[PDB]
């Protein structure tokens, strides 16, 4: 719903605004490097079954949204400040800033975005004991549940 | 949702919403009922065909 | 007046209705999956129907 | 309208209208095109609904 | 989209078979010269030959051959899949037990 | 095609010139309405699904919410009926 | 045909040869295309 | 297994009391927010299912029939026809089921007869004189020899019960009043239509009415 | 459905009512239904463990369950 | 028409069901589907001891109905004792009521501790977002 | 109650749990923002003691938590407020970070139910009780005492995503806690930045 | 052709077909089946197996073959400014001749030293002849892993 | 050549629903016996028709019962929607009376 | 053809066109009958195939109208002509049994 | 355009009526049947349902699937027959039906 | 990318290339067989010859 994403961006928003601990960041780095491999490096429509295949590209099309494309966004507001600059001082029309800075834009937000929707993404691939997404999505789990010594679904 | 025993008049909260009740400009139509009113529903079943 | 503003204004209201209002959800729902979409914003008031 | 509006008046470039008649070629066709899609649009939708 | 399908499929739906075939699969493959195509064998028993009873040489040759159930579908070469290679069902692999086609 | 066939066709009249300036303007005017329209398909979409979801299934999980209540009341039930053996033992020293 | 008897070759049967034999023409056509449109674009 | 396998044994109380549930363990999956989507579950039932209310002074669960939002909040002080809660099933079992069509009945009398008009009122004279006639035949034979017997040891159907409902269904109780007036003044009466009937005299010829009828269908597996 | 939400009520005469109720259904079904007048209603049970946590909490409980039915013998005599 | 609307999303999948005990619920409905036992509180899995009179005489309301009067076969199907064929159809469907008497058992066991600190969260988990 | 101006600091931030009947008719509404929704939190007047005409009443200010924007006026709510003896948990604070949100520019409009920043002595003068000091001393936070009390829950409001909760959403012991926008955190963050800036 | 990789084809033993067999000893066939299994389907082989076959394959054919073929692209980078003058550098035609050159002499000497120690590695190895002990492959072994080796070289150029 | 092609459109779509029959018999000379077979195979689907009970779980009772070829149902599936024909004091007596097989 | 397998009657093949030829134009037993057809696609060879439709057939007829259990094993004559409307179980059982008849493979 | 739809009209729905006009001893149905036919069973039908895909997403089609099914439930429907059928995937993507006919009822499409 | 030169192998003259250094490689191990560790070739093993000269056969 409208309310329980909006909900989740702010509180996304909030704790990356307090920190992330350690063993937190312990847990993130788990759940990112799982989503990143399963998801991103992966082709979402290899899965055996339906189940995985539609809920894995629901995965991936949210962090197309909220990681890819939110990074392209910031990387652009970046490498437009900077062309602005350029521009001005050049008095005159330049190209460089856009790739370089833009690139550059992005590697820097990406990992930004990544940590701050870790848990959105690593949730949503929550499709059951019974998928192989699901099975190795539980394991990434139960090490996250000990690191953090809580219980997590 | 209980049906608890009233400590005030029925008659007098009946006759204080009829008098002079509390609006709005942005009102809802399920707030806001006064030609829409009447004392019995017709129930029907969903998701079937009714002739 | 031709153009931009009768070819952008109401995206811009839904977009700001669904980013602000939610939509205008009655919150107090029990389960989504079992709950009707409140829709976002379809009926065009910058044109003339 | 921008060119009627800027370019038509007598104290803006207007045209020496020398045609007697019109001499088209195929009129109505391209103004029927336009409607007749919608028509399409519509007859569909209602029959879905139907 | 008759080759995306098949390329998904192949994908998707191959492995490796995981395993090596068993003394009765190997032995079923080189019966299988006996095998009749177009028509079917005419299985007479001969008990100094073939040993058991006639009921049971018949079931059995009915199971092997008649019924084209195969060598990985039987119990005891399933169990012996199963033991042989218990080294690779250890440390998370599972067995293929019918090869791709 | 035939310039001078399309540059009289609509009723002997020129109006080539705003129909070229038209398209290049036309080709960006359509993008936040095409947005717009392909997350309002979404959300239609998604409705579609949640309906069919609680016309199937709606049903369903009540029934197994009964069946938990029921269930709960059948182990309740075997500890009241161990309790009534142990009474049937102790005919009154477990009062 | 010459595919066919290629297939053949490595272990393979001639109906599990023209499935095989089918979707390598296809890809090497696809990269073909590929390469005419590189052509044209450069 | 032995050649009993599957066959009952005597005695069968079906009764699972002081039973190790230790080994179904294996046989069904619970994912990691069971204990979460046990809780909706319930949440859902007791907001769903509880269309009926406690009451104090009665100390009972009571209901009224379906009210609009206005009605139940800004006149809940003033709530009229309250009825004690019965159960949704006589035996409390369940009542939660996915509905569908069930099976079509017989017709006599179709209605594919006059079905390119939505308003049924030619197809509705039609099922009435069909149930008519049909009633001329038995009507005073029903309290002898069918539903309006004494006993149950004669009951029969009456033959036009099918007729009856599929007019009924056709003609509105307006409708149907007029046609059961005229059925009447012509009941009084005994006037059978084939008393009067002439008109088969000036109707054209066709295929349908060849002297051999029986003989005219052509049977074919 | 757009059902809302509303926790469950533990109101005292409500859980009571479904206490006794499902006292009755316990002692009921405990003889496989022989008693001369059965006044036990099933559905009222699902409704015991939709609006009463804490009596079904007590119930669970074998020390709490044992009280209950040491008082509910005392009771009936 | 034909490309009227523009966009189809296809992307959005069937609502996944999630529930704790529904395979094994449909399983049980399905089995005592087979067994075509007039009575309806078969149902429930708990139907032996919820109406223990399903085994003695069939007497599961003490003349508090309203099915109407006993004149055709189909009346008071839950006042009809299970017969010796009921009876076995339903035995042979013993290992599934089993099976989801104990899942119903399992989740009973489960309790909200205070180490479930994504519970505010848990629609996500639940994959609720498309 | 206890609490009072002069003994404001032994009870201040503390979790009592107080019967009294709550006005709802005269509910301020001070703008606040939750979870990315401008809403307002709903003071209301709580009346602990009162005579039997009614005119003489005292009592305190009592935050029933987040009301969003939509639900806030009366008309536009779909229940019958419950003004009868209620007992609430609510913790004693002094109503800090309420009263300095109104910014430059900005000022409460009383007579009428406007309102930008929590006035402690405008809102016991729109009360009506006659203990002002008692009133403007501080105000009871609704809580939920059953909720982590680190400020590290960021689960201000006690709700769930779905928001299945009623409004108004009472506050977390996290919730209390928080200060929006001046936590330390924050403040360590801004001097990073400033010290960047500068150096 | 430059379409698809054609490395995998001459190297580690994918070469080997029935022709290989039909003159060999049994024990020669034995060998020749168990190192094509090796090499192309290690599935077929238990964890710990598969991981001396590697230890042994590598420190005598791949990584030999690797560094071989580093040191013969070395041999074409005597000069690395290539064509350089103080007037005008060339950095992008020098990084082109490196990318023209370097990998053309991997490619020649990887070859050679596939050629000259893998016929010595299948025929004068103890751990190829002891696992192939262990194992005893048979024919349709050999059929299945050349089937399963086809497939696998199929998805991955289809990847 | 518009109006010829228009006409030659009208000529199929008259054809096609006038000599349906000879176009069909036609169509299905075209191919072999072993053809027509694979298709039909293809498209062989139940229907709904005799959609019992398939035992997924591993234990269940009934997985080796219908394994069995001499198992019965207690009814058969087209008289699964068919009402009773017969007294309710007959139905019980039947089913007192019955006896499992094996 | 709501019921049946195939979007138009051309699809169905050589079945449908001896359905068409057996009933008049107006009739819809038509449609019964071309659900005969899609009962015996891959089962009018098999010899229990044949008696499988034929029992599809029944469960059709079955489930389209109110039907006792006796009352479409007692059928005196299974034969049908081109005036026969599936306005009975019956109707529709010998219309469906009919289409099972005429298809080919 | 409008002169064929009119006489297209007049051909099936005015004269036609005038063909029975009293009650008719044998074959009474089967010459009504006839007259309605050629009138209430026209070609669009089909096409309202042949080209689906045109407004209905694919979980409304799945929905719509099988309302229609139960809608047409009817046998003695000649409107049901001349209809394209209803047991069809979505073009697009399918959900819910994975094969044609594979149901658990032979009334409902799943 | 980097590797097509193996592509490049198809053509006869290219496997002739190989088989004369592989040969001369073969050679300068045979002279150099004194040393100990160095296997050498053998000419009397049907292995070391049927996977010299199978090496590129049946190429694609
Ligand atoms: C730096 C530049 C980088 C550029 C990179 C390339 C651009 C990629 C865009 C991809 C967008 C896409 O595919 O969206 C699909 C996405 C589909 O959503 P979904 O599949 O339902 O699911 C939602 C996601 O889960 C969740 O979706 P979400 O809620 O996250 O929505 C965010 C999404 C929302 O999408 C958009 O906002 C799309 C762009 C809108 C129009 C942009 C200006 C075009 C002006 C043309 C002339 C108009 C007259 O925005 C983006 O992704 C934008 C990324 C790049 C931002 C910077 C772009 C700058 C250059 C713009 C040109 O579309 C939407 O969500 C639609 C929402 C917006 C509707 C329209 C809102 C107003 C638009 C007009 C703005 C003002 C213009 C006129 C100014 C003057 C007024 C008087
Ligand atoms: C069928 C044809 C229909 C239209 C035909 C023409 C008739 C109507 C003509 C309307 C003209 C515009 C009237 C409104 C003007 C304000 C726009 C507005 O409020 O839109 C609401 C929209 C929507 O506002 P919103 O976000 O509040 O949306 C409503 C939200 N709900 C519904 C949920 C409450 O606002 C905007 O679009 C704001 C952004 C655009 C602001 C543009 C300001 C600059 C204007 C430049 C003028 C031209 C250059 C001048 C240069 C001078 C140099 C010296
Ligand atoms: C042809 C008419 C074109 C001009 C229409 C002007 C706006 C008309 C209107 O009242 O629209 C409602 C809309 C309001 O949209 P709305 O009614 O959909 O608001 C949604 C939010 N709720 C439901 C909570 C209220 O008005 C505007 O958006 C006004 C924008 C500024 C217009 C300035 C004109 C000068």
């Amino acid at each position: 719903s409208c309310t329980t994403r909006r909900f989740i961006d702010e509180k996304e928003k909030l704790e990356y605004s307090r920190g992330y601990n350690q063993q937190e960041l312990e847990a993130s780095k788990l759940r990112k490097d799982f989503v990143k491999k399963y998801i991103v490096d992966f082709d979402t429509t290899l899965y055996k079954t339906q189940v995985e295949r539609d809920w894995a590209y629901i995965a991936k099309r949210e962090y197309r949204y909220e990681v890819q494309l939110k990074s392209i966004g910031y990387g652009g507001a970046l490498a437009n400040a900077v062309l602005l600059w350029r521009i001005y001082a050049n008095k005159k029309m330049v190209f460089w800033p856009i790739p370089i800075v833009g690139a550059l834009g992005y590697l820097y937000f990406q990992p930004v975005f990544f940590q701050k929707s870790n848990k959105r993404f690593f949730d949503m691939c929550n499709v059951g004991e019974e998928y192989y997404l699901g099975r190795e999505r539980n394991k990434i789990l139960r090490e996250c549940n000990k690191i953090l010594n809580v219980e997590d679904f | 949702k209980l049906l608890k025993q009233s400590i005030y008049d029925q008659t007098t909260q009946y006759k204080l919403i009829k008098k002079n009740k509390k609006r709005g400009e942005l009102i809802p139509v399920t707030l806001a009922r006064r030609i829409l009113r009447t004392k019995k529903t017709l129930v029907l079943p969903a998701h079937v065909n009714i002739t | 007046i031709v153009l931009t503003w009768g070819w952008s204004s109401f995206q811009i209201g839904g977009y700001n209705y669904e980013r602000f209002d939610d939509n205008g959800e009655r919150r107090n729902t029990l389960y989504w999956k079992l709950s009707p979409v409140e829709f976002p914003q379809s009926k065009l008031w910058n044109r003339p129907s | 309208i921008l060119k009627v509006a800027r370019f038509r008046v007598l104290k803006m470039r207007p045209k020496i209208s020398t045609s007697y008649r019109p001499h088209g070629k195929w009129g109505d066709f391209l103004a029927c095109i336009i409607p007749l899609i919608w028509c399409i649009n519509i007859l569909t939708n209602s029959n879905l609904i139907l | 989209t008759y080759y995306s399908t098949n390329k998904e499929a192949l994908i998707q739906n191959f492995e490796p078979l995981n395993r090596k075939f068993t003394e009765e699969e190997v032995e079923q493959f080189l019966r299988n010269e006996g095998r009749s195509q177009e028509e079917k064998r005419n299985w007479i028993y001969n008990p100094h030959i073939h040993g058991s009873t006639e009921g049971e040489w018949k079931a059995d040759i009915h199971e092997k051959f008649d019924s084209g159930k195969a060598p990985w579908e039987r119990e005891h070469v399933k169990a012996k899949i199963l033991e042989t290679n218990k080294a690779k069902i250890d440390a998370g692999e599972e067995i293929q037990l019918k090869p791709f086609k | 095609r035939n310039r001078y066939w399309w540059y009289r066709s609509l009723y002997d009249d020129y109006v080539a010139r705003e129909a070229k300036l038209a398209f290049g303007i036309a080709a960006f005017i359509w993008l936040p309405h095409y947005y717009w329209g392909i997350h309002l398909n979404r959300a239609f979409e998604v409705n579609f699904s949640h309906r069919n979801y609680a016309h199937e299934w709606g049903p369903r999980r009540n029934r197994l919410a009964h069946s938990l209540e029921f269930e709960q009341f059948d182990m309740i039930l075997e500890n009241w009926q161990d309790l009534e053996d142990e009474y049937a033992q102790r005919g009154d020293g477990m009062l | 045909g010459s595919c066919l008897l290629i297939f053949i070759q490595l272990v393979f049967s001639g109906i599990v040869v023209l499935l095989l034999d089918d979707m390598l023409n296809k890809g090497y056509g696809l990269g073909s295309g590929i390469s005419l449109f590189i052509a044209t674009n450069i | 297994l032995p050649a009993d396998y599957g066959k009952m044994p005597a005695g069968y109380n079906f009764l699972t009391r002081g039973k190790d549930w230790r080994e179904y363990d294996k046989d069904f999956i619970l994912r990691t927010d069971a204990v979460w989507e046990k809780f909706q579950l319930e949440h859902f039932f007791r907001n769903y299912m509880k269309c009926f209310f406690f009451d104090h002074g009665l100390k009972k669960y009571q209901m009224f029939e379906p009210e609009d939002m206005y009605t139940v909040v800004f006149e809940g002080w003033a709530l009229d026809d309250l009825i004690t809660f019965p159960g949704f099933t006589p035996t409390g079992r369940t009542n939660s089921y996915q509905i569908g069509l069930s099976p079509r009945q017989r017709t006599v009398v179709p209605t594919q007869t006059f079905y390119q008009m939505q308003d049924y009122y030619m197809l509705c004279g039609l099922r009435f004189e069909r149930w008519f006639r049909c009633d001329l035949v038995y009507h005073d034979q029903r309290h002898t020899k069918f539903d309006q017997v004494k006993n149950q040891k004669n009951y029969k159907t009456y033959p036009c019960y099918r007729e009856y409902y599929e007019a009924q269904y056709a003609c509105q109780d307006d409708m149907f009043d007029f046609l059961m007036e005229l059925a009447y003044a012509r009941r009084a009466a005994d006037n059978f239509e084939s008393d009067f009937a002439s008109h088969e005299l000036t109707t054209l010829p066709t295929f349908y009415d060849t002297p051999k009828a029986a003989e005219r269908k052509t049977y074919t597996y | 459905m757009e059902v809302k939400y509303r926790g469950p009520s533990d109101d005292k005469l409500e859980c009571e009512f479904l206490e006794n109720n499902l006292l009755s259904c316990l002692r009921e079904k405990s003889v496989q239904d022989n008693v001369a007048k059965m006044t036990c209603r099933p559905e009222f049970l699902v409704w015991f463990f939709l609006e009463c946590p804490t009596k079904a909490a007590v119930y669970h409980d074998p020390k709490g369950l044992r009280n209950i039915f040491i008082q509910d013998k005392i009771k009936q005599k | 028409a034909l490309f009227f609307m523009a966009n189809t999303a296809i992307s959005v999948p069937s609502v996944l069901d999630t529930s704790p005990c529904m395979k094994q619920m449909l399983a049980y409905e399905d089995c005592v589907l087979d067994a075509n036992v007039p009575q309806q509180e078969v149902i429930h899995p708990q139907w032996p001891t919820i109406w223990p009179r399903l085994l003695t005489d069939g007497k599961l309301l003490e003349f508090d109905k309203v099915p109407f009067h006993p004149e055709n076969i189909y009346n008071y199907t839950y006042m009809r004792p299970l017969t010796k064929k009921n009876k076995q159809y339903l035995y042979e469907c013993e290992e599934e009521r089993f099976v989801f008497k104990a899942c119903l058992r399992k989740v009973i066991s489960l309790k909200k501790t205070d180490k479930h600190t994504s519970w505010d969260t848990a629609e996500v988990a639940n994959l609720q977002l498309t | 109650p206890p609490f009072t101006e002069k003994n404001i600091n032994d009870w201040l931030y503390k979790t009592v749990s107080i019967t009294g009947r709550p006005i709802h008719g005269k509910g301020m509404m001070i703008p606040a923002k939750s979870y990315g929704l401008h809403g307002f939190e709903y003071l209301v007047p709580f009346v602990t003691k009162e005579n039997e005409d009614g005119s003489v009443q005292e009592g305190l200010i009592l935050n029933l938590g987040f009301i969003p924007r939509e639900y806030a006026p009366i008309w536009a709510r779909a229940r019958v407020e419950n003004v009868e003896e209620q007992t609430f948990t609510c913790v004693v604070t002094d109503g800090k970070h309420l009263s300095e949100q109104g910014g430059l520019f900005a000022s409460n409009k009383p007579c009428e139910n406007q309102w930008e920043y929590a006035d402690l002595d405008q809102l016991a003068k729109h009360t009506g009780f006659v203990n002002q000091e008692q009133v403007r001393s501080c105000i009871l936070e609704h809580v939920n005492t059953e909720t982590p009390n680190d400020e590290r829950d960021c689960r201000h409001i006690d709700i769930c995503s779905d928001y299945k909760e009623d409004y108004p959403y009472k506050f977390t012991r996290s919730g209390v806690l928080q200060q929006p926008g001046q936590m330390y955190w924050d403040l360590n963050k801004s001097a990073s930045y400033y010290s960047l800036l500068g150096l | 052709f430059l379409f698809y990789n054609q490395q995998h084809k001459t190297r580690n033993g994918y070469f080997i077909n029935h022709d290989n067999l039909m003159l060999a000893s049994l024990e020669e066939r034995k060998k020749l089946i168990f190192y094509f299994i090796a090499n192309q389907v290690p599935e077929k082989l238990d964890p710990v197996d598969r991981v001396k076959f590697n230890e042994e394959l590598s420190d005598n054919l791949s990584t030999k073959a690797r560094l071989i073929g580093s040191l013969t692209g070395l041999i074409g980078l005597v000069g690395f400014p290539y064509i350089s003058t103080r007037i005008y550098s060339r950095p992008v035609l020098n990084i082109g001749l490196s990318l023209l050159i370097c990998p053309f002499l991997y490619y020649v000497g990887n070859q050679l030293t596939y050629s000259v120690w893998e016929p010595k590695f299948i025929a004068n190895n103890n751990t190829v002849c002891e696992l192939s002990k262990k194992y005893n492959f048979t024919v349709f072994d050999f059929a299945q892993a050349k089937k399963e080796a086809h497939l696998k070289a199929l998805r991955t150029e289809l990847v | 050549v518009y109006c010829t092609v228009l006409a030659y459109y009208g000529w199929w779509l008259y054809d096609r629903y006038y000599l349906f029959g000879k176009n069909a018999t036609q169509d299905i000379r075209k191919d072999t016996t072993e053809v027509w077979e694979k298709r039909a195979a293809l498209n062989k689907r139940n229907w709904g028709y005799n959609a019992h009970y398939k035992p997924e779980l591993e234990r269940s009772m009934k997985k080796v019962l219908y394994a069995d070829p001499n198992y019965k149902f207690p009814i058969e599936w087209p008289e699964r929607y068919m009402a009773e024909t017969k007294t309710l004091e007959q139905v019980m007596d039947e089913e007192e009376n019955w006896e499992y097989y094996k | 053809m709501a019921q049946t397998a195939h979007q138009n009657r051309y699809q169905g093949g050589l079945c449908y066109a001896q359905c068409n030829e057996l009933f008049s134009f107006w009739n819809p037993s038509i449609q019964q009958c071309w659900k005969g057809c899609d009962f015996g696609v891959g089962r009018v060879n098999d010899p229990e195939g044949r008696i499988e439709a034929q029992q599809m057939c029944k469960r059709w007829a079955a489930e389209l109208y109110w039907t006792y259990k006796g009352e479409l094993d007692t059928i005196k004559d299974l034969r049908v002509h081109a005036d026969m409307y599936p306005t009975t179980p019956q109707n529709v059982y010998r219309a469906c049994l009919a289409g099972v008849r005429r298809q080919k493979f | 355009v409008c002169g064929i739809y009119v006489i297209h009209v007049i051909y099936n729905y005015m004269i036609p009526y005038y063909w029975v006009s009293t009650p008719l001893k044998n074959d009474e149905f089967t010459r009504l049947r006839m007259k309605d036919y050629i009138a209430s069973t026209v070609l669009e039908e089909v096409y309202g349902i042949s080209y689906a895909e045109w407004g209905w997403l694919p979980h409304d089609f799945a929905y719509n699937r099988m309302r229609g099914l139960a809608g047409y439930m009817h046998p003695d429907d000649p409107r049901a027959m001349c209809t394209s059928t209803f047991h069809r995937k979505h073009k697009y993507i399918e959900h819910e039906v994975e094969k044609v006919g594979d149901y658990h009822h032979m009334t409902y499409p799943k | 990318p980097l590797k097509f030169w193996w592509g490049l192998n198809k053509f006869e003259t290219i496997q002739g290339i190989h088989s004369i250094l592989g040969n001369a490689a073969d050679l300068v191990v045979s002279t150099l067989s004194f040393i100990p560790g160095v296997q050498g070739r053998n000419n009397a093993s049907y292995i070391e010859n049927s996977i010299r000269v199978t090496r590129f056969r049946g190429f694609d």
